[PDB]
């Protein structure tokens, strides 16, 4: 027995020898696999998706993982997949408009606490009426700091919510004056989120009677050039 | 000892660190360290031998993060050649993140919760920017209980209060707290934690910090 | 236009590191009680 | 290159370097101004910055930092019709990026290799040299820049057959000598001397076999053909057409 | 020894974007001084694994070889249990120690 | 007219001269590390009526020459393997084969001058 923890050997003898044969010309990447390094991951890119050939030689054993990373097209929705959210800008009945939003939970309950992210369109503020008016409680809340700017340089606003609706529409609306006038007007925006998750967002623009929020795009497949401004 | 620059690292940075090699009475040497970078799974990816000669007890190193990466903690695993038995680490975060460019502080009164405390546990909520400046906004808070590793959220704890000169308070009431579990009988919570989270938006509403404190 | 900086002469600031001031400084100074102070000049970031 | 001798800092100044963080990945040459021809096969990542450019290298591990710029490396352009499988259509441009301050980017040493426009410029049986950093015999080495003659060979579906194509690509190699750039001197510049001694592109380091078997000689990917498609992307500067 | 960096310049004078400043580093004669500066956003979002003083002479502290506060049950005991092995000609010697580990 | 921060290159520094800050007429000399070399003529970037001068000046690693395993003996140490460049800092280590000792330096690493802190040692046979 004791000749037997003498004569006792080691470890089966690790030795792999795997080579990449590709029929073109690139670099040489060879690869040793040693007993003292048997848990290295050896990580070997290609850029080609192609049928290719692989050489492994020498005693031990190993495992062989081909995996190729890609962009996967997705019929889910990237943006506003957990909220709807519907933004209609309209003239009221000095240039006076009217701004309505309309949101709804998609999930089986309610949604908890959440913000409404206005931006104002280059030239226009809310009417401060109509802000006093929405935020006395019905489930709404519009700080004393938004409530106290002036009309002018009050360009962004966070209007409170208590919950909205999973099972309709939650809307409300107010009046917007344009206090500055200017040729080109930037689109406004409205960004609704609960505040337990900022990725679970939605985000939707307005312009003065423009399609969607979307600026005058030029696409076709995959590639876009800005088309904003005067055909020639 | 190992010592990163930061914390947390994006998909693409280079991790700069350095390995302080020194003996049992913590006078520097100069010897040969084994460095192998493990990954969260545990897949060692990256070998290496160098040496700490003329380096002042001071080793210089750097690691490049691929672009497509495992996110979670990672770990730096040194070892003297001489001894693999005696084997230091260091742990850094990878994730995909922005800074949030102000801090929230979330301070309770006490560092704990007298079980008969009618008050209940009354929190402090302190925000301020990055460079010292205050910050005014609103901070959504909620409480939770937690048992080991099971986390129960109160939903009736949740408070959205104003942040006024870079300070709030938010108070949760000891009614809730028994209401919230389903046991009557307020010993079973002595030895188990409690936990807030608070969400702090600025008024322009360009950024957005959750903090939580536990234990 | 009058009273206000052109375009072309506003330098943006583009150094936003999360880490920088990865140096290393040798105390050579004549010490004063033991202590060797070395005044070290840096630029800031942006 | 499997013989050859190593190459001296005035002897190919042409030569330009590719190296990504993990070693050297192949090598193109310079045409002129602020572009760079190579293969195609070689690089093929759209993360691009990282790829940078060295020039008169002639040695990896002792440089002279004497006039060794190197220049970073702005946009890459591919060709639209490559064909993975069968290796068509391997070549791709590199445009070197310069600061504002200067109008075009300043290399006072390499020289350029101009472009060939007719197939009948050169024929095969022809003097032409293949230079880079590849790996002679299986030996990885490849520290020193390798250069060696090699002959022009014609119809070359008589080694490969089908796999071969005499409009897209070109071979040459020498019988019995086996002189023959191999793996890591890919894109490499494939040079020929006229009688006015001027250096020509003849064609770059596309795919071939495994060197040493005069039976299979290596393959390149004709520069001749693709004189217009570089025009393109190029314009009409520099060598008269 | 000691090690401190503090402002090589006026408290007058305001650090702004770009500014050159000056660092005033004082410590031991010879010493290499090796320097790092993170943004405190990173502290925000991950405090963990810092290297501080006081995790070294928590190392340090956690590979000593006693295992007590003090004393023992005889005298060989207290030169085991302070991490020391006494041996005498006449015969009196601590026992052998086979444990790496102190005793749970 | 003050110019923009010259940037910072990998493993490497730059000092600032004539004047203290980014202005007309300063100059931004560049020196790398201890273990890399400042490869290319161009270390200075100045702030002309433009910007700063062409590109950033780049910092390698110095290399070391791969050294082959002695007569009757292996090298299974180092790196991940065979006959490729060894950057400043890595160490090799010697051991002969069953019947040969070590006859000189058993470790040696990358030293500053792109070459080995040791020379390369023999395996000599086992003599008593
Ligand atoms: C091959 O080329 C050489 C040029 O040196 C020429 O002398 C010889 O005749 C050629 N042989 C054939 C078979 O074309
Ligand atoms: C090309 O023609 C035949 C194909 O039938 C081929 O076997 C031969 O080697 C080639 N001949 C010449 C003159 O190139
Ligand atoms: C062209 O190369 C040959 C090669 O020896 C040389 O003799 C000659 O001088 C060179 N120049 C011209 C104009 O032929």
């Amino acid at each position: 027995l004791a000749q037997y923890q003498k004569d006792a050997p080691d470890h089966q003898e690790l030795n792999l020898d795997v080579s990449l044969q590709l029929p073109s010309r690139s670099s040489k990447i060879t690869h040793r696999i040693h007993w003292e390094s048997a848990s290295l991951l050896r990580s070997e890119e290609t850029k080609e998706n192609e049928g290719f050939t692989v050489t492994a030689e020498g005693k031990g054993q190993g495992t062989l993982s081909v995996v190729t990373m890609y962009h996967a097209k997705a019929k889910d929705q990237l943006t506003c997949n957990k909220f709807d959210l519907k933004v209609t800008i309209k003239p009221a009945p000095k240039n006076t408009m009217i701004l309505e939003i309309c949101t709804r939970y998609r999930g089986d309950q309610d949604a908890t606490m959440s913000i409404l992210d206005i931006s104002m369109m280059t030239g226009f503020a809310p009417d401060t009426d109509d802000l006093k008016q929405l935020a006395n409680g019905v489930d709404r809340y519009i700080s004393k700091y938004e409530l106290d700017k002036a009309f002018s340089d009050r360009n962004t606003l966070i209007i409170y919510l208590d919950k909205v609706s999973h099972s309709e529409d939650d809307c409300l609306a107010f009046k917007v004056h344009q206090y500055f006038n200017v040729e080109l007007i930037q689109p406004g925006a409205v960004k609704v989120y609960a505040y337990y998750n900022l990725e679970e967002s939605c985000t939707r623009f307005y312009h003065p009677e423009k399609e969607d929020g979307k600026l005058n795009k030029l696409c076709r497949d995959e590639l876009c050039r800005c088309a904003e401004e005067n055909c020639f | 000892f190992i010592q990163t620059d930061k914390t947390i690292y994006t998909p693409g940075s280079t991790v700069l660190y350095r390995i302080f090699t020194v003996n049992h009475k913590l006078l520097p040497v100069g010897r040969t360290v084994m460095v192998n970078i493990e990954n969260p799974e545990g897949i060692p990816v990256k070998q290496d031998s160098l040496s700490s000669q003329n380096q002042l007890g001071v080793l210089p190193l750097s690691w490049d993060i691929p672009e497509l990466v495992n996110m979670g903690q990672w770990k730096i695993r040194a070892y003297y050649e001489n001894s693999p038995q005696q084997v230091f680490s260091t742990e850094f975060e990878v994730k995909e993140y922005v800074l949030p460019s102000f801090e929230v502080i979330v301070e309770p009164t006490e560092k704990f919760y007298y079980i008969y405390n009618e008050k209940g546990l009354e929190v402090t909520i302190t925000a301020r920017f990055l460079y010292g400046k205050k910050v005014e906004g609103t901070a959504f808070v909620i409480f939770g209980i937690q048992d080991g590793e099971q986390r129960i959220s109160l939903p009736e704890s949740l408070k959205r209060i104003p942040i006024e000169d870079g300070s709030g308070e938010v108070v949760l009431s000891r009614k809730v707290l028994l209401d919230g579990v389903q046991n009557p009988r307020a010993e079973d919570l002595v030895g188990k934690s409690l936990y807030v989270s608070a969400t702090v938006i600025l008024h322009s509403g360009s950024d957005m910090v959750q903090a939580e404190r536990s234990g | 236009d009058e009273d206000i900086i052109a375009e072309e002469n506003i330098v943006s600031r583009s150094e936003f590191p999360e880490s920088w001031l990865w140096n290393v400084e040798d105390l050579k100074e004549p010490p004063k009680n033991g202590i060797s102070t070395k005044l070290m000049n840096i630029f800031l970031k942006d | 290159i499997v013989g050859g001798k190593r190459a001296q800092l005035g002897d190919l100044p042409w030569q330009v370097a590719i190296k990504d963080a993990s070693g050297i990945t192949c090598g193109g040459i310079y045409i002129g101004g602020c572009w760079i021809l190579t293969a195609a096969h070689c690089l093929r990542a759209s993360k691009t910055h990282r790829y940078q450019i060295w020039t008169t290298v002639v040695d990896w591990i002792h440089p002279d930092l004497k006039r060794i710029v190197i220049e970073y490396v702005d946009r890459i352009i591919f060709h639209e019709n490559y064909n993975a499988g069968t290796y068509q259509n391997d070549i791709a441009l590199i445009e070197m990026k310069k600061d504002g301050n200067k109008k075009d980017c300043e290399l006072p040493r390499s020289i350029p290799a101009c472009v060939p426009w007719s197939p009948y410029l050169f024929q095969p049986n022809d003097t032409c040299i293949v230079s880079g950093w590849g790996r002679e015999k299986d030996n990885e080495r490849v520290f020193s820049l390798q250069w060696g003659e090699v002959k022009l060979i014609s119809n070359c579906s008589k080694f490969y057959g089908n796999r071969f194509y005499e409009k897209e690509m070109e071979c040459a190699g020498t019988y019995d000598g086996s002189i023959d750039a191999c793996k890591g001197d890919s894109g490499g510049p494939l040079v020929c001397m006229d009688a006015n001694n001027v250096t020509y592109v003849w064609g770059v380091v596309s795919w071939g076999e495994n060197c040493g078997k005069p039976e299979f000689p290596g393959v390149y990917t004709k520069v001749a053909n693709y004189f217009d498609w570089i025009s393109y992307h190029v314009g009409r500067p520099f060598i008269s057409q | 020894g000691s090690l401190v960096v503090k402002s090589g310049q006026s408290e007058d004078r305001q650090p702004v974007p770009g500014q050159q400043m000056t660092l005033k580093i004082e410590g031991d004669h010879g010493a290499r001084v090796v320097l790092v500066a993170v943004d405190k956003g990173v502290f925000v979002l991950n405090k963990k694994n810092k290297l501080t003083q006081s995790k070294i002479w928590d190392v340090v502290e956690k590979a000593d070889i006693g295992c007590t506060p003090g004393s023992g049950k005889d005298y060989a005991g207290v030169f085991s249990d302070a991490g020391l092995t006494f041996t005498s000609s006449s015969g009196q010697q601590t026992a052998q120690r086979a444990e790496l580990q102190c005793p749970q | 007219r003050p110019c923009g921060h010259p940037g910072d290159t990998p493993f490497g520094t730059f000092t600032l001269t004539g004047g203290n800050v980014f202005e007309y007429g300063v100059k931004a000399v560049y020196t790398c590390n201890e273990g890399y070399q400042l490869l290319g003529e161009i270390n200075y970037r100045e702030c002309d009526t433009d910007g700063w001068t062409n590109d950033i000046p780049i910092c390698e690693v110095v290399k070391c020459l791969p050294v082959t395993a002695p007569e009757n003996g292996k090298i299974v140490s180092s790196a991940m393997e065979p006959d490729r460049e060894y950057h400043f800092g890595q160490a090799v280590r010697f051991v002969c084969n069953s019947g040969y000792k070590i006859e000189g330096d058993e470790e040696m690493h990358c030293s500053d001058d792109g070459f080995w802190s040791k020379e390369k040692p023999k395996c000599v046979e086992i003599s008593c």
